[PDB]
RNA sequence: CAGUCGCGUAAGCGGGGCAUAGGAUCACAAGAUACAAAAAGGAAAGAUCUUGGAUUUUUGGAAAAGCUACGCUAGGGAUAA
RNA sequence: CUGAAAAUUUCCAGUGUAAAAGGUAAUCGAUAAGAUAUAAUUGAAACACCUUUAUUUUUCUAUCGUAUUAUUAAACCUUAAAUUAAGGAACAAUUGUUAGAAGACAGUUUAUGCGGGGCACAGGCCCCAUAAAGAGUAAAUGGGUGUGUCUAAAA
RNA sequence: AUUCUAUGAUUAGUGUGAACGAAAAUAGAGCAGCCUAUUAAAAUAAGUAAAAUGGCUUUAAAGCUGUUUGAAUAUUGUGGG
């Protein structure tokens, strides 16, 4: 209940994306990333 | 046959089973030519497949593929794709420009 | 007591729609000897639009002088040519006048996109008839006239 | 079936129904080859 | 504002297409013009009720000819109306000049061309009537007769305006009930305040 | 609304013979309730179910059926 | 302008044409950086543009 | 090893934290792969890859309260009086 | 918000109970006058008339819902060889479906471990000692307030 | 065509599991077709096919079924699979 599991989803609509954990009471996470489908490292914003 | 007096069709005489039944014992006697039309004839078998083909959905004369959903969607979900990725550099540059903070456009 | 979130929308199977020839056959007769200066045509969209949502408020420069458009209530009302306008004219002044507003739709939110459920046309002395799809008449009798 | 005529219509498999193509006709039912050029 | 509301008011404003003055003039007319007075006097009722009530019903089957009207403030000025009746056998003239409409008399007459020839129709404290014959007569046009939808058309919205001013006098007998109820109620507070 | 709702019948086809007041003429075809035609109309000959083969005989079609006139007066 | 509206169709499988995903990113350009976090300007030359709107 | 990113003059370092304490499968849910598609064209329902929601705490993982002195059977000096 | 006819929209000022916007300068007055409107005044916003919408309220219609009342006027039900009889009555009753509900009845579980069993208590994993100088090593053996976590690196 | 025996088959498939479990086809035993049935029957099939719902069977189809509802008219492509 104080930790949540986001989905951060690669902006390059691959559609691979990353799992981590961050507090509820924080922002978005918002991490620059490697994307293996273009494999290249681009932008990777949070699902919702 | 239907019937005059009451509109009802009657079933054929002998059913589609027997009629093959003396197809193929009238070809073994070489009397096929004296049966009457029926769709169980060799030569009317082989005629309406010489005649129009093969006719299932799809591969069948003037019938086209649909394609699987997969398939149908290949060129749009690769555009899509592309124009993400021309779009990156633009992207990134207002990101590490407003920063990882006072960012507010996520997908939804 | 009860709300809605909605402007009400009225069953269109049994209306009895126009074309735009033979819509304007009805309203040159009623504008007769009115100075065609001085009268000039309408056109009212309803839109099928939630109360909370955003409104329209953008503008449009016409291909012939008759602007501005804004919706107040699941409606917006401007002009769309003088009567003197003929029906090459002032059709195409209309096709520029409904894609602008679908253009401004799509390029609108995606939560409630506002589709259109009827148009109308009138005059400055004229009743409010229901538009076609449609532009030739069905009239075999009747073909395009322009006059004043 | 597709995968079937597909299977034979085609040259690389000296497939016997590859006389019904063109030369520049592709097997596959569905598919087309692409053109090449600036427009 | 239903759309049978909407339909029913419509239908009714359609009477341009009836029988009262309606008729599919011929081919041999080119154009018309008019000219009278805004106010009603001096002889000039006649062509008002012309122009509102049987003239309308020309331009429907007529949608071809121009019929324009020419109005201005003196009250005295000739309520004529000229007919382009000629058309020079259909010789199909190129008669390009040709006015507007206007309220100041800006578009009076003007001089028919060499193959026209106009048939003048004076209208000064005559009824519309008179002066509709007097049209058509002259100017010989079949009349368009109507269907029988049209005749339900006539019968249902007259029908309709049975159970309007029905209603009417209904609806007016309630608000005036309580508007004069009401008044009571005030004049009893105004009572009460004085005491 | 749904998609699915609950089944109902609409009623039966009569043609009426004795010209009942407050539902139809003589010869009127029109659907009433089973309740009636079984109990009060059909058992006093005052009307007759309409079978596919009735309908053939006084040829007339389905698309023949009339509806109940509640104002009607001898 | 040319390298980012080229566009490589590929006979991946299927007799399908389609452009390589590994392509598609490299449009953008070679790889090694990454597009949009290089500095487009140089330091110097916004000191010295600094100067002209100064100077002005 | 391949792919492509960061830091560093460079060498090089980096596949989480100084180290040792966080349960599967099934089912379910979200993305991807283009494998197969029960006449055929699709689809559904499946398969592979990635990921989430568990005092499954008897924590290699059953949805589970008592009396018998009316008691019964199979066994135990493997165990009390 | 089923639709139809008709009508209704009051902070001060304002000719006055301004519904809103858009368009318009004339509209009405059977031939004689004048009433409306524009102007001007008031106000944030100014009016006729033609349009399309908004709010509210009557009747009609449509749809539901309850109570009441009648019914050889042959539903059904009760007495009755069983009737143009008497009474009840669109209820009751029966069928199907739905929700609740009695160990009244049925099947099964209620474990195992433990210096006998019952009651109680215990169950995965981590650190130290016991442990005999590799590793490993037990007891309802001694030490812990052990543990199902925290953590995106930012003014 | 039906019936019996074996193979197909500890298969496809279902089932959390434990387990359950076809058909096509093949071989053999027999073989027989018809409505004018070697015993005397149809004017070609409507409350039927089918749907919702409660069950059976079963792989979700097909088949059986209580309740409430309820079609069409032949390859000149009507109906079922
Ligand atoms: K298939
Ligand atoms: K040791
Ligand atoms: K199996
Ligand atoms: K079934
Ligand atoms: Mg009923
Ligand atoms: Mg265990
Ligand atoms: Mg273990
Ligand atoms: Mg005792
Ligand atoms: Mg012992
Ligand atoms: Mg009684
Ligand atoms: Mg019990
Ligand atoms: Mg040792
Ligand atoms: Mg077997
Ligand atoms: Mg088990
Ligand atoms: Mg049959
Ligand atoms: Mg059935
Ligand atoms: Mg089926
Ligand atoms: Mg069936």
């Amino acid at each position: 209940s104080r930790i949540i599991n986001v989905r951060l989803i690669s902006m390059a609509m691959t559609g691979y994306f990353y799992t981590f954990t961050r507090p509820r009471t924080s922002l978005p996470m918002s991490m620059l990333k490697y994307d293996p489908i273009v494999r290249r490292k681009v932008l990777f914003l949070e699902q919702k | 046959t239907k019937h005059p007096i009451t509109g009802k069709w009657h079933n054929p005489k002998y059913s589609l089973r027997r009629q093959a039944e003396l197809v193929k014992l009238a070809q073994e006697h070489g009397v096929e030519e004296l049966l009457p039309f029926t769709r169980k004839l060799n030569e009317e078998k082989l005629r309406k497949r010489v005649e129009l083909g093969l006719r299932v959905k799809g591969t069948g004369v003037g019938e086209k593929v649909k394609g699987h959903k997969h398939e149908r969607t290949l060129v749009a979900k690769m555009e899509k794709r592309r124009e993400a990725m021309l779009a990156m550099p633009d992207l990134i540059r207002e990101w590490k420009k407003v920063g990882k903070r006072n960012w507010t456009k996520f997908p939804k | 007591k009860k709300q809605y979130k909605f402007f009400k929308s009225w069953d269109l199977t049994g209306q009895q729609q126009f074309s735009l020839c033979d819509a304007m056959r009805y309203l040159r007769a009623v504008e007769v000897g009115q100075p065609p200066l001085s009268v000039k045509y309408e056109v009212h969209v309803k839109l099928r639009t939630k109360k909370n949502g955003p409104v329209v408020r953008d503008r449009v420069r016409l291909p012939t002088p008759v602007d501005e458009y804004r919706e107040r209530n699941g409606v917006v009302r401007m002009a769309v040519g003088q009567l003197g306008f003929t029906p090459k004219q002032l059709a195409e002044n209309i096709r520029v006048f409904m894609a602008k507003i679908k253009s401004d739709i799509g390029k609108l939110d995606d939560t409630t996109p506002k589709m259109v459920e009827e148009v109308v046309l009138s005059t400055t002395h004229g009743p409010g008839m229901s538009l076609n799809a449609e532009f030739a008449p069905t009239d075999d009798k009747i073909k395009p006239e322009d006059l004043e | 079936s597709r995968w079937d005529i597909e299977y034979y219509r085609d040259p690389a498999h000296r497939g016997y129904l590859s006389h019904q193509l063109a030369p520049g006709e592709s097997p596959s039912l569905y598919f087309k080859v692409p053109t090449g050029g600036e427009k | 504002v239903g759309v049978i509301r909407r339909l029913n008011v419509v239908r009714e404003l359609l009477n341009i297409r009836a029988g009262p003055g309606a008729a599919l003039l011929p081919k041999e007319v080119t154009k018309v013009h008019m000219q009278f007075a805004h106010r009603i006097e001096e002889g000039h009722m006649g062509p008002r009720k012309f122009w509102r009530e049987n003239l309308p019903k020309l331009k429907y089957w007529n949608p071809a000819v121009p019929m324009v009207i020419n109005r201005t403030t003196d009250q005295k000025g000739p309520a004529v109306m000229t007919i382009y009746f000629r058309d020079d056998k259909d010789a199909k003239p190129s008669s390009t000049p040709f006015p507007t409409s206007s309220a100041d008399g800006s578009s009076p007459a003007p001089k028919p061309a060499q193959g026209e020839r106009i048939v003048t129709i004076d209208m000064k404290n005559r009824n519309s009537s008179v002066i509709l014959k007097e049209f058509l007569d002259k100017t010989g046009a079949v009349a368009v007769q109507p269907t029988a939808k049209d005749e339900e058309e006539f019968r249902e919205f007259e029908d309709l305006h049975r159970r309007s001013e029905i209603d009417r006098e209904r609806i007016r007998k309630m608000n005036d009930a309580k508007k004069r109820e009401k008044a009571m109620l005030a004049k009893a507070m105004s009572d009460a305040q004085s005491i | 609304a749904s998609h699915r709702m609950r089944l109902q019948d609409q009623g039966v086809v009569v043609r009426l013979l004795e010209d009942i007041p407050k539902f139809g003429r003589k010869h009127a075809i029109f659907r009433i309730e089973r309740g009636r035609m079984r109990n009060e109309w059909f058992p006093k000959n005052k009307a007759e179910y309409m079978t596919p083969a009735r309908f053939q005989e006084l040829g007339l079609t389905r698309d023949a059926i009339g509806e109940v006139d509640r104002s009607f007066v001898i | 302008l040319a390298r980012r509206g080229t566009r490589v169709l590929r006979l991946m499988n299927n007799y399908s044409y389609r452009e390589t995903n590994w392509e598609i990113g490299r449009l953008i350009g070679d790889p090694g950086s990454v597009p949009g976090t290089e500095k487009v300007g140089s330091r110097k030359a916004k000191f010295r543009a600094r100067r002209r709107r100064r100077n002005t």
